[PDB]
RNA sequence: UAGCGCCGGCCAACUCCGUGCCAGCAGCCGCGGUAAUACGGAGGGCGCGAGCGUUACCCGGAUUCACUGGGCGUAAAGGG
RNA sequence: GUGGGAGAGGGUGGUGGAAUUCCCGGAGUAGCGGUGAAAUGCGCAGAUACCGGGAGGAACGCCGAUGGCGAAGGCAGCCACCUGGUCCACCCGUGACGCUGAGGCGCGAAAGCGUGGGGAGCAAACCGGAUUAGAUACCCGGGUAGUCCACGCCCUAAACGAUGCGCGCUAGGUCUCUGGGUCUCCUGGGGGCCGAAGCUAACGCGUUAAGCGCGCCGCCUGGGGAGUACGGCCGCAAGGCUGAAACUCAAAGGAAUUGACGGGGGCCCGCACAAGCGGUGGAGCAUGUGGUUUAAUUCGAAGCAACGCGAAGAACCUUACCAGGCCUUGACAUGCUAGGGAACCCGGGUGAAAGCCUGGGGUGCCCCGCGAGGGGAGCCCUAGCACAGGUGCUGCAUGGCCGUCGUCAGCUCGUGCCGUGAGGUGUUGGGUUAAGUCCCGCAACGAGCGCAACCCCCGCCGUUAGUUGCCAGCGGUUCGGCCGGGCACUCUAACGGGACUGCCCGCGAAAGCGGGAGGAAGGAGGGGACGACGUCUGGUCAGCAUGGCCCUUACGGCCUGGGCGACACACGUGCUACAAUGCCCACUACAAAGCGAUGCCACCCGGCAACGGGGAGCUAAUCGCAAAAAGGUGGGCCCAGUUCGGAUUGGGGUCUGCAACCCGACCCCAUGAAGCCGGAAUCGCUAGUAAUCGCGGAUCAGCCAUGCCGCGGUGAAUACG
């Protein structure tokens, strides 16, 4: 449901929160336990990072993602928080 | 309790009627340690078990322990997607127990405001008689015997 | 970074107080501010001596603020020159009965402190740390030690990314507490930045 | 008359400024994302000298076609 | 050559039984089948389960095996015929007739192909059923080629021992198949296992070599491109054999090592799960935090390790935010150039305060010195400068400090020994323990940082004591321990003494566990403090610190006005509850441990109370906050949104503050709002624990304090596993 946002260090610009919304919103394609996330983008040097934490059915995965985009953690997050939201599903329903 | 066996404490006498167990009623009746308190609506349920059906309290409480106590019952598992509540041989320990606790519980569901009277009627509902006291250790025991199906996990 | 600093581990255990007296209720901070305005001045103006613990007793009206040194001389100075130099603004900063006073060290190396701004001293030097630290201790050691050790943090060849380097002999139990252990501190800086000294002498059990 | 090459490692010769994954280097591993001995200038240093470097090709290092002098269970390699 | 042996070696022809499916008969009734659980499917048109009869195809149970046979592919009911290879004995004959082998030729799992048969079971494709986001799969019900026979093609493979054939030479141990002997033993052939020497990059090989040698054939020469393309040959096809390059890469690789990790496995610890007493979530308020508002709604922190954290005290102070107003060599740091002024006290001008507009009293000084006065050491102001100042940047440039895994049992070194080496060993194994604690093993033997132990609190009694204690003791008592009196008790607070499985039982090899004696206390007696090398590029540039980075009458200082308490919404931690163990009143008990001068303020009087004015005693075991509450005397409530609710709003106060609109808490009086114990989830807790009540402290005018840190009352609910 909610995507929370966290700018710190960062802009936040509503532009951008467009790119980011829409990238969770795909995940949310794949996974129906999600309850909400917050996430934290900040830049630093070269690498510009993100972070979030991700709620399932009561939570919680979480996970972070490095790059020289800003862009890029954003694509680097999601496939990480991927994979550990597939283990998530699996292994329960292999329980 | 990953270690040891795990020991429980041996509980204070009744200096009112001489044993060691009933000293041990006393504190789950209770709250935030009142052995004056939750003592007057079980010590004005002494006065209450003298009152109506009078004899003496003394074996009213050696027949309301056994009367509800269970032998038989109830600790559950899952098979790989499907659960089973096992029918089980509860011990001295577990034996003395089950019973102290619905004791004040099922009594307290109860509307008679005081229950140095509403427990009271409870003591009567073991050593004797029906209720809600005597609800649950039915269930107790009758997911043993008839779903004693599941028997076939024992440890 | 999880420890503690040994000495305020060990007050009133294996070791005792540098400045040790007693005040009332709105008698302290004042004491207690005036000593720290003692080394405030005995810190800029003691230095080049080696400026090692400065053990400072009171009564009311007089104060007698010891000295533990090095070198005596860059301490008392020419026949009564130096030790009555610093005893003008010293008592006028007091206002009260001071004492200026000395004591030499018995191998200066058996100081933590004192040990240690000789490797904060070869440190801004622009000199070998990784040598630096080895070569302390090592002195320490036969030099009647039983046992010893050196930290210093920052950036080591002044490159950005800082370290942390280590080096110690001998017995050194910090979690002990029969242990009697020197600690003294070295704060030195060069233009690509301040480091840190931490320095352990074990002078023996109790 | 004195010049050409180079000074991260191979490989002998190091510091400062400018630049800041840009401009550019590069034979190989690589260097530059703001203190870069690796770019570009400068000071110096090493090398050679009317030359010094680049490119192309030949043998060498290639014991990497193995006569001298290599190999094949799992590295390339025993034929179903 | 003779004589003998074993064998799923091969080809043909026959024949045996079990089981599966189908069909007919009998019998019999409501489901079967199937999965993790289901559903499709089958079934009252009579299934499944049972009996008999019949048909047909495929495979060949037990024997059966690390077994045997073959050159390989590969070969398994039994019988016969036809046939190959092979081993042994004898030492008979031949007399070097040997070995290998480019081409060639033959053989060649399965799948596939052609013509014809056959077709039970199974089963690509295919259809359903479920799963799933999808599921062109995995699991389930069906199901066609195929699987089977004959003949003919196909010619591939992890066609593997990933190891070409023959010969000779170089320890043995063991078991196994199979011949022979004068038989525990030996000798020949074959199949395995461990291993001498040797080999090896290592793993490993080792008389079945991957050792030493010789013969001959095959093959390799970086990865991808690619077993692709082209040509050729073969094939009915599918496709096979032979087999490039361009281009691109700075690698591709083999074995081993240390970790990390596994929906790998073992053994073990933690209130980790279970199991319990209670909570959050759902109520209203506090505080924090997200979003939005604002001109400021100031920064940090952010899963665990941020959300009553930084903040142990925002009315403007604080305060880094913003408006309007100011101020600048500066509010402050040294430093000096050129002067005043030498310091100062008091005004007063415009002021929201600042800030800027300006009157006047006025120097003690080291000296020339009566003196006219003088450098002046002051200090003061004006001009200057260097600069200060910056809570403006960079916690990936840092110090210090701290959070963290975690009070977890570990992290290592010396020297020896193993390995070419990374490295191992130790530190593993086995047994105990809270622990790398100890014990026993053992190519290790020690040692370091950790652990424990040494340090405080608490609990036994002693030591040295008493302006706090005591009819303990006798007595008066103003009958309050008041005093004469008393240092023994309690208190108090410095030393102490001690308890280690020392002792007896059971086990044992030791450590130790199991068990008891006693002891106030035991197997560390219960709590703190202490936290290893390291981890997280954890946190902090806003405590301070520091490399640089940029602003230098502003991004520097001060003031006034406001803000961090806005308010569409969310969450975090919490107090009071939502009632009878309970809602009030009056009656009345019991703790420590603390904190006290424009402080604690005993006591009176006014008042309803807030509190006000008075009043003593205190630098405080001997004065004050001080009343501890829950409980308990026993009285009113009688299931009632209520005598539960103490909340939004109403009034008039009180206090501190210069000041309480924003934005203070307490008082008396009026609103007496939710809220009926709370979903799904989720957060603590193993003794004096949760839980309930009460007191003190920091900080601080005052408190927006229910929070933070502590003190003391009664007293459990649940642990095998
Ligand atoms: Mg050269
Ligand atoms: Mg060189
Ligand atoms: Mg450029
Ligand atoms: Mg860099
Ligand atoms: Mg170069
Ligand atoms: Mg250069
Ligand atoms: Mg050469
Ligand atoms: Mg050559
Ligand atoms: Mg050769
Ligand atoms: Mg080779
Ligand atoms: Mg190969
Ligand atoms: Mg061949
Ligand atoms: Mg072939
Ligand atoms: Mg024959
Ligand atoms: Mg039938
Ligand atoms: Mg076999
Ligand atoms: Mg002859
Ligand atoms: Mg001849
Ligand atoms: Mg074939
Ligand atoms: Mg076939
Ligand atoms: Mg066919
Ligand atoms: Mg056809
Ligand atoms: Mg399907
Ligand atoms: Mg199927
Ligand atoms: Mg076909
Ligand atoms: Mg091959
Ligand atoms: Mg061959
Ligand atoms: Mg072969
Ligand atoms: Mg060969
Ligand atoms: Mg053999
Ligand atoms: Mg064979
Ligand atoms: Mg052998
Ligand atoms: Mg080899
Ligand atoms: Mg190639
Ligand atoms: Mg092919
Ligand atoms: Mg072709
Ligand atoms: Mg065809
Ligand atoms: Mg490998
Ligand atoms: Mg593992
Ligand atoms: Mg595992
Ligand atoms: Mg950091
Ligand atoms: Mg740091
Ligand atoms: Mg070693
Ligand atoms: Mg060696
Ligand atoms: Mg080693
Ligand atoms: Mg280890
Ligand atoms: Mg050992
Ligand atoms: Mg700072
Ligand atoms: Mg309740």
């Amino acid at each position: 449901m909610q995507l929370n946002i966290t700018g710190n260090n960062v802009e936040i610009t509503e532009a951008l929160r467009e790119f980011v919304t829409a990238k969770f919103a795909k995940l949310e394609q794949y996974f129906d336990r999600i309850n909400q996330v917050y996430v934290v983008l900040k830049v630093e040097k070269v690498t510009h990072t993100s972070d979030a934490t991700l709620h399932v059915n009561g939570g919680e995965i979480h996970a972070s993602a490095e790059g020289q985009d800003m862009y890029a953690a954003i694509d680097g997050l999601i496939d990480k928080l991927a994979r550990q939201l597939t283990k998530h599903k699996d292994k329960l329903k292999q329980h | 309790a990953r270690r040891r066996r795990a020991e429980v404490r041996q509980l204070q006498p009744d200096l009112v009627y001489g044993d060691v167990l009933v000293t041990a009623f006393i504190n789950k009746i209770m709250r935030d340690g009142k052995k004056n308190l939750a003592a007057r609506i079980f010590y004005d349920a002494c006065k209450i078990i003298q009152e109506k059906t009078g004899q003496e309290p003394l074996k009213v409480f050696k027949q309301a322990v056994e009367n509800v106590k269970p032998r038989m019952e109830v600790r559950s598992r899952r098979v790989g997607g499907a659960n089973y509540q096992v029918p089980m041989e509860v011990s001295p320990r577990r034996q003395q127990s089950l019973a102290l606790r619905w004791l004040v519980q099922a009594a307290n569901q109860r509307p008679e405001r005081r229950a140095a009277v509403r427990i009271a009627h409870e003591l009567m509902d073991a050593a004797e008689g029906k209720g809600g006291a005597v609800k649950k250790k039915e269930d107790v025991e009758r997911m043993a015997e008839a779903n004693r199906a599941y028997a076939h996990y024992r440890w | 970074g999880n420890k503690i600093h040994p000495i305020g581990f060990r007050l009133g255990i294996t070791r005792d107080w540098e400045s040790r007296w007693y005040a009332g209720k709105k008698q302290y901070r004042h004491l207690l501010l005036e000593d720290q305005r003692i080394r405030g001045l005995l810190e800029k103006e003691l230095y080049s001596a080696g400026l090692a613990r400065v053990d400072i007793e009171r009564a009311a009206d007089n104060v007698a603020v010891t000295v533990h040194v090095a070198k005596p001389g860059v301490v008392i100075g020419r026949g009564g020159e130096r030790i009555r130099v610093l005893r003008e603004e010293l008592a006028k900063l007091t206002g009260k009965n001071v004492a200026l006073n000395v004591q030499e060290v018995q191998n200066p190396n058996l100081s933590a402190p004192l040990v240690a701004q000789r490797v904060a001293e070869q440190i801004e030097r622009r000199f070998a740390v990784r040598r630096a630290i080895k070569q302390a201790v090592q002195r320490v050691m036969e030099s009647g030690a039983k046992g010893a050790k050196v930290i210093v943090s920052g950036r080591i060849g002044g490159a950005e990314q800082a370290r942390t380097e280590w080096a110690a002999q001998g017995r050194v139990p910090l979690h002990t507490l029969r242990a009697n252990i020197d600690y003294g501190f070295a704060l030195a800086r060069t233009t690509y930045g301040v480091l840190g000294v931490k320095a352990y002498i074990f002078l023996g059990e109790v």
